[PDB]
């Protein structure tokens, strides 16, 4: 509870920034990349899915086999992520 | 020309219409802007007694099957029972399919890939289809593998690579399979270059049909012989083979279609070991003491993977021999060192 | 600051127009627009509505 007391009554802004980093799409993986616009990726459940690439993420920064953050709602990639085991 | 007047309001409807299919033609970047998921499609003609009958099989990543004709824009290489298609959010329609998945021999290699694409002219102009399969066998020690293989990727094309274990896999029926995938990439991605070897080990016609894998082998093989006799436009991606050994030959192996520019190889000789080694070593620093006699005398039996050793263990010990160069009594060093 | 006790007017114009839109209302997300007069503060009533073009967008 101390340590709740602070961060409980830094809860307020949490609200408000809320509506932003909801994105979350089980963070699937990409296979390959045959064209720049189109991407074809993979994700976990065994369902291959296709979206075009975001404004947000430049198209270099994509590795085969990346495992990135991406929208359920607009399908885009919002922002990727570095990643850890023993 | 009065009777040449009405034309000007058939040009006015004309540029009418191209001035009205703006916008119905517009929508289609916003309505087939991309398809989200992937599905399966396998092709299943129907019958409906227009009113004629055509329909098609649909199936989901999601394992899920569903029913839809079909539909979509002008068809050319679609209709067949491959993936990765258009799909909307529910509709389920089809919008926009796509493919899923150096010196001694300059001559007959680039010529047998470019002369089925390129010199289409000639083959109108006589009537003549170009040789597809090439059989670069003979004994060992040429350096087929390595030198073929350099040599298709000094082809500037894709290449792709087939070997004898690649096929072989442990379950059955995954033969056709990467059969298919090579004629997926190759046959229906853009024009590659597949090199597979030791083509004999594998052609083993036995009598006693008990056991033996390489009749599977040759269940695969022979099937990839009935779909190159069997189909005859084989103007795409041939199958390039080659042999260590003349030992058992297939001989169902004579077709245009199949390999039929038996190339003969024989031992490499001083001329051959020359070419083969003249192509090994014709970039790096070559001290003007190497006659090549006795080196290529010694080199009995090697093949280029052993010849490449050698040449590496010639790249040994001149490290500490003082001088910056290769020297002539390396390369038989390297032969006696490694064997 | 002030509030009033509002009460939305629904004729059967907006109604059957929801009833064909909800006909051809397709998964595809779908746009419409509804239109009206503002005589005092807390009523409205709606006469005229239609139908938008659907989008791959929604």
């Amino acid at each position: 509870a101390p340590p709740a007391l602070w961060d409980l009554a830094a809860d307020k802004q949490t609200l408000q920034s809320e509506q932003p980093l909801q994105v979350a799409r089980c963070t699937k993986i990409i296979n390959a990349d045959s064209e720049d616009p189109k991407y074809i990726i993979n994700v976990k459940q065994f369902a291959k899915f296709v979206v075009d690439l975001s404004d947000q993420v430049a198209p270099t920064d994509i590795e085969e086999g990346m495992r990135v953050g991406v929208d359920r709602n607009k399908y885009q990639i919002h922002i990727p992520l570095p990643p850890d085991p023993t | 020309k009065i009777m040449k007047s009405e034309v000007l309001r058939v040009t006015h409807e004309l540029q009418a219409m191209k001035d009205k299919i703006k916008e119905n033609s517009e929508k289609i970047k916003v309505n087939k802007t991309l398809p989200y998921l992937v599905s399966n499609v396998i092709e299943l003609l129907d019958v409906d007694p227009q009113r004629k009958g055509k329909c098609a099989v649909i199936k989901t990543s999601t394992r899920q099957t569903y029913f839809l004709p079909v539909i979509g824009l002008v068809d050319a290489e679609k209709l067949k029972p491959g993936d990765l298609v258009g799909v909307n959010k529910d509709s389920y329609l089809i919008l926009e399919t796509l493919p899923t998945e150096l010196d001694k021999q300059i001559q007959e290699l680039v010529e047998a890939i470019v002369l089925p694409m390129n010199h289409k002219e000639k083959f109108e102009n006589l009537g003549i289809q170009p040789p597809k399969g090439v059989l670069m066998y003979g004994p060992p020690g040429t350096g087929k593998t390595l030198l073929a293989r350099a040599c298709a990727a000094q082809t500037k094309a894709t290449f792709l690579k087939l070997a004898g274990p690649q096929l072989v896999q442990m379950f059955i029926g995954d033969g056709a399979k990467l059969v298919r995938d090579a004629f997926a990439l190759a046959k229906e991605k853009a024009p590659s270059i597949i090199f597979i070897d030791e083509l004999d080990a594998i052609g083993t016609k036995r009598f006693d049909s008990e056991k033996a894998g390489d009749r599977e082998v040759q269940r695969t093989m022979l099937e990839l012989l009935n779909q190159l006799d069997g189909f005859q436009p084989n103007t795409q991606v041939k199958v390039i083979a080659a042999t260590n050994r003349v030992d058992i030959l297939d001989p169902a192996l004579l077709r245009s279609g199949r390999l039929d520019r038996k190339i003969e190889f024989p031992m490499p000789n001083e001329e051959a070991r020359a070419r083969i080694m003249q192509i090994h070593s014709r970039k790096m620093n070559v001290s003007p003491d190497v006659n090549y006699e006795e080196l290529a005398r010694c080199t009995d039996d090697f093949n280029g993977a052993q010849c490449k050793a050698v040449c590496v263990e010639a790249g040994m010990i001149a490290l500490r021999r003082g001088a910056t160069e290769l020297t002539h009594e390396d390369y038989m060093e390297g032969i006696l060192e490694v064997q | 600051a002030v509030d009033t006790a509002e009460q939305v007017y629904i004729s059967s114009l907006a109604l059957l127009k929801m009833l064909k839109h909800g006909r051809a209302g397709v998964p595809m997300e779908v746009m419409g627009l509804m239109l009206g007069e503002f005589v005092d503060d807390y009523t409205v009533r709606v006469i005229d509505v239609f139908a938008m073009p659907q989008s791959g967008t929604g």
